């Protein structure tokens, strides 16, 4: 905008700075990343889902997360992120079910399948009962 | 009133169609918010000065949670009517006569589905709502800058909450739309609800329009011009979305709504309460532990007040959506998938059908009422009857008996409630009542059911 | 750390908040039994 | 001390807004509603208005909850003083019970 | 008073928004004497009510 | 410091007096509303209910 | 067979406690009257 390293939001939140080596660097709190989970009590199973984050970006950012989280983003495992309309996923397969009633929604008409006693990310889709011409 | 026998009745001679625009709002936004964020930013010292409060955050986000789920069952509800609501296939621009073009989803040879009619997008492009970055917003706000217009959604990040994306894409929006739309036309004589006729959307509208007041002659001969006005009437709405409508107004009044909620949780934590900063990192930079404490505490204290006030206020508003919600449900079984015979409750007039379309955070109705635009003074009897040892008198079904003319040898006969139309007075719009002592008596000219052959 | 007291007054049960995911749900509402659902968390892991 | 409420308008500093429309229009409303009882009562629409009078509309309503045309004949001065009766009774029915 | 920010004109702004609804509200109730049929009564007895 | 108590005592009383009003007005609109289904199917016609 | 029933009220036989007499009655007033086509409709 200006001469000035530090730039500020209309709410006065430090968002970004203009260094002496010459880089930009875009400044947010040491916890930003939003985080849910999702827990099914049947079968004692959890998983983790980012909200409107890009996995790659996950990958970098690890010091907010939990250890084991740290851990799972190092080792990069099999069921590792997956890329879904409302962020990135951890501990999901994806799956072409297609189902009629969720307990464990996501949004974006997005529904999660506990495992039997990992998960698997299903869609909510109705059918009419009966089409007369 | 006259001081003849009978009774003066206005009765319409010409008409036109109606339209009354209603939104009803069925969902909130719903937000979470991190409380020990939200209130500490991370620092131990602020966190061990929280613990002589309670269980705050606890108690903050469980009530959040509840809030939450309590508007994804109210609005699974009023989405599981499309598993058991028949429907029957609406043909592309015409129906008859009628033009349901803008009402229609366009159907596309190649590329990707529509979800939204011509009347839905002509609303939706006059209200600015900013894109909550479901997908990709935390990289979005660091590679777009900071922007006046988005400071709102890139808040997100920096003060401690999140938006979650409701509970149904637009495609399933667009097929609940769809579905009403296909469930208007059907029977009218049945006293029940579990039997689906397949009838034409032109044969329903004129069924309708026949248990109002109109007879079939003058549906007969009107029936280009009735196909005329409703086609006007409904190509007239598209230009409908001015600041003058009220009813448009209030879809802006909820979006500023949900703006003003997160722009009121977001501006607090820039307030410094009375303490030397609003930054906990200052406070610790300039001052000792003896006296850190204290403006520390003032902070805190600001802050809970905050937190509490949103969340009082986010469930006052969940409950209103729910109630709305509701509301939303008895009007689409009244208006939408029937005819009503109430007044006031499906827009003014006499009620014919409506229509509902989505709207942001809930649903837009027009309601299609008949409207009279001019009357006749008309002379009418309320019964009449011969002269005879045991009299037999008649009175009229859904209509007048009326003399012909618009201001012992009377000739009578019968008109509709809804326009004026004689027609001679027979079995089919007549029935045998009791004798009454303000029936006309007829000495020489008599209907065929007067007639003692 | 999230510790359960039984009825003679003994620690039963206990979490580490940091350890993982669900574990950070438990100690933000502060709940060993938790229901079947979606629930948004805090983080409870410090680094250097 | 039963006006310190009003009077502390200007000194406290808020203000009591009028409202919207003088007592004028709400008796025009009371007395548009008070001409608008009587009417049909067999037709199936609203786009119509008889000016049928009072006596004879409150004469057709009592004959559609079941009762014939000759008990109406018969008890026409009964029902009246009894309508009356118990319109008369309610100007003194502003109590604390 | 400016630690606490804006206060004073959010509050101006909420009673102002409330003060409109409730204009809105009534206005919506008496417009049926625009559009109400109605009839001359007789003065003291209608027949014999 | 006595300023400051003083200030947000009477910030308290302004955002609970604000918050009643916007409820009052709230209870007042349906009720509105009420009435005019009750002047419509009690008053203007007779009511089968 | 042809069976009637009543519209708008109810067959009562006058009396207030083979050969017996039927008339019709109002739902909301006691007056026996004849019974005619006026007051009833031809049923199942
Ligand atoms: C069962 O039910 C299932 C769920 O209902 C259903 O699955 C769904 O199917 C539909 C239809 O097939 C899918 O819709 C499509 O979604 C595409 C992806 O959307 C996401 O990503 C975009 C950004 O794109 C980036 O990411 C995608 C991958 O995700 C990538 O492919 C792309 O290259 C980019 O890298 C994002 O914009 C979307 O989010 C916005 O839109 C949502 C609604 O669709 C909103 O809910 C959300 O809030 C976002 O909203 C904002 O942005 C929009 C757009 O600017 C604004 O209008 C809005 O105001 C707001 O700002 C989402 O995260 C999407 O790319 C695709 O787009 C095409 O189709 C739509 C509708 O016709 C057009 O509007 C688009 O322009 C575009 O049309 C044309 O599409 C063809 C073919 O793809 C392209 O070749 C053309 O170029 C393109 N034309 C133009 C001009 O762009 C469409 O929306 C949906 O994702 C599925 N949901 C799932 C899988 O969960 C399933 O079919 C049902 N099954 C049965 C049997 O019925
Ligand atoms: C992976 O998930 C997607 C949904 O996100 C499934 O649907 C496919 O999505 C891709 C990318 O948008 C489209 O190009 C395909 O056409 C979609 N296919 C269908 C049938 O809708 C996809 O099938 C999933 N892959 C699996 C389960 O192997
Ligand atoms: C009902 O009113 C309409 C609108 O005024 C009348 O339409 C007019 O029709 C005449 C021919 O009869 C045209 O010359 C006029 O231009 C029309 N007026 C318009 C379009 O505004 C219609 O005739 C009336 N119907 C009646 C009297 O039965
Ligand atoms: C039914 O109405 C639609 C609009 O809702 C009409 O389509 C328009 O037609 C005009 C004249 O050709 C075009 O200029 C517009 O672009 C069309 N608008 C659209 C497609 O949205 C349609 O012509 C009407 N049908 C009939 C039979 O009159
Ligand atoms: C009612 O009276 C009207 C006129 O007031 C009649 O309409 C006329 O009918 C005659 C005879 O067929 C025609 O020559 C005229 O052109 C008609 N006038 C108009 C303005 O249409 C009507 O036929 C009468 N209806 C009856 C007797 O049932
Ligand atoms: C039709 O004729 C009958 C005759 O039965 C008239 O009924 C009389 O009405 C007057 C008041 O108008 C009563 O005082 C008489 O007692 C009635 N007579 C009988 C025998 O019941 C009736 O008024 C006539 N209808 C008219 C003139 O419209
Ligand atoms: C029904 O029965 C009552 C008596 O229970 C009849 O009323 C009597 O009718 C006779 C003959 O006209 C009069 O002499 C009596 O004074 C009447 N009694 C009373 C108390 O009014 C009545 O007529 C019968 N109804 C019929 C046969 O339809
Ligand atoms: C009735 O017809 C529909 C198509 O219109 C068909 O799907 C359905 O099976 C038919 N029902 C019966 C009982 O034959
Ligand atoms: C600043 O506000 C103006 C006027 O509303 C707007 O056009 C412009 O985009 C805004 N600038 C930014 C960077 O948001
Ligand atoms: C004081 O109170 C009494 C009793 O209510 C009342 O009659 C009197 O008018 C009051 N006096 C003033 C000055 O308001």
């Amino acid at each position: 905008l200006r001469n000035q390293r530090f730039v500020y939001d209309t709410f006065d939140n430090l968002v970004g700075y203009h260094s002496y080596n010459g880089n930009y660097y875009c400044v947010r709190p040491c916890v930003s990343v939003p985080v849910s989970v999702i827990y099914d009590k049947v079968s004692n199973s959890h998983a983790t889902l980012f909200g409107s984050v890009a996995c790659s970006h996950v990958t970098t950012m690890m010091s907010q997360f939990s250890r084991m989280t740290k851990t799972n983003l190092l080792a990069r495992t099999t069921p590792g992120p997956l890329q879904t309309v409302v962020g990135c996923a951890m501990g999901f397969i994806n799956t072409s079910m297609v189902v009629d009633e969720c307990q464990l929604p996501l949004g974006q008409s997005l529904c999660a399948i506990p495992p039997n006693p990992v998960f698997q990310i299903a869609t909510l889709n109705f059918t009419s009962p009966l089409t007369l011409a | 009133p006259i001081n003849s026998t009978g009774f003066v009745v206005a009765v319409p001679t010409n008409f036109t169609f109606g339209v009354t625009q209603e939104y009803i709002e069925t969902t909130i936004q719903k937000i979470t918010v991190d409380c020990k964020q939200y209130v500490c930013n991370g620092f131990k010292k602020c966190e061990e000065l929280l613990t002589e409060y309670g269980q705050f955050c606890s108690k903050i986000n469980q009530a959040l949670h509840g809030a939450n789920l309590r508007q994804d069952e109210s609005i699974a509800n009023l989405f599981s009517s499309i598993k058991t609501q028949n429907t029957q296939p609406l043909q592309a621009g015409l129906n008859g006569d009628f033009n349901l073009t803008m009402l229609q989803i366009p159907q596309v040879t190649t590329g990707e589905r529509k979800y939204r009619s011509a009347i839905e997008d002509l609303l939706f492009n006059k209200v600015t709502i900013a894109d909550p970055g479901y997908m990709q917003g935390y990289d979005e706000c660091m590679q777009q800058g900071p922007q006046s217009a988005r400071d709102l959604i890139c808040a997100q990040y920096v003060a401690g909450y999140k938006v979650l994306p409701p509970l149904y894409d637009p495609y399933m929006e667009a097929a609940y739309t769809s579905s009403l739309l296909g469930s208007i036309a059907g029977a009218s004589w049945t006293a029940g609800l579990s039997s689906f006729a397949a009838i034409p959307f032109a044969q329903s509208i004129f069924y309708r329009l026949n248990g109002v007041g109109i007879t079939q002659q003058v549906l007969s001969e009107n029936q280009k011009i009735i196909a005329n006005k409703f086609n006007q009437a409904l190509g007239a709405m598209q230009t409908g979305f001015t600041t003058t409508n009220l009813a448009f107004n209030k879809v802006q009044d909820a979006v500023n709504a949900n703006a003003m909620a997160l722009s009121k949780l977001a501006a607090e934590l820039s307030n410094t309460f009375g303490a030397i900063s609003s930054s906990i990192s200052d406070i610790l930079a300039r001052l000792d532990p003896p006296e850190q404490e204290a403006q520390i505490d003032r902070l805190i204290n600001g802050r809970l007040t905050s937190l509490n006030a949103f969340v009082a206020q986010q469930l006052v508003r969940t409950e209103a959506a729910a109630r709305s919600a509701q509301l939303a449900q008895d009007k689409v079984n009244e208006c939408v998938k029937s005819q009503s015979k109430r007044n006031g409750f499906c827009g003014t007039g006499t009620h014919i059908v409506s229509f509902a379309i989505n709207a942001p955070n809930g649903l837009y109705f027009f309601h299609v009422g008949y409207q009279p635009t001019s009357h006749v003074n008309a002379t009418a009897a309320y019964g009449l009857c011969n002269t005879e040892n045991p009299p037999k008198c008649i009175a009229p079904i859904g209509g007048y008996f009326v003399l012909n003319q618009t201001t012992s040898e009377q000739q009578w006969y019968y008109t509709g409630s809804s326009f004026f139309h004689p027609e001679p007075i027979t079995e089919v719009n007549s029935k045998y009542v009791s004798m009454d002592v303000k029936f006309e008596n007829l000495t020489n000219k008599l209907p065929p059911p007067l007639l003692s052959n | 750390y999230l510790l359960n007291f039984d009825v003679e007054g003994y620690i039963t049960k206990a979490v580490d908040c940091g350890y993982d995911d669900l574990a950070q749900l438990q100690c933000s509402y502060q709940s060993f039994d938790v229901e079947t659902g979606v629930y948004s968390v805090s983080s409870f892991e410090a680094s250097p």
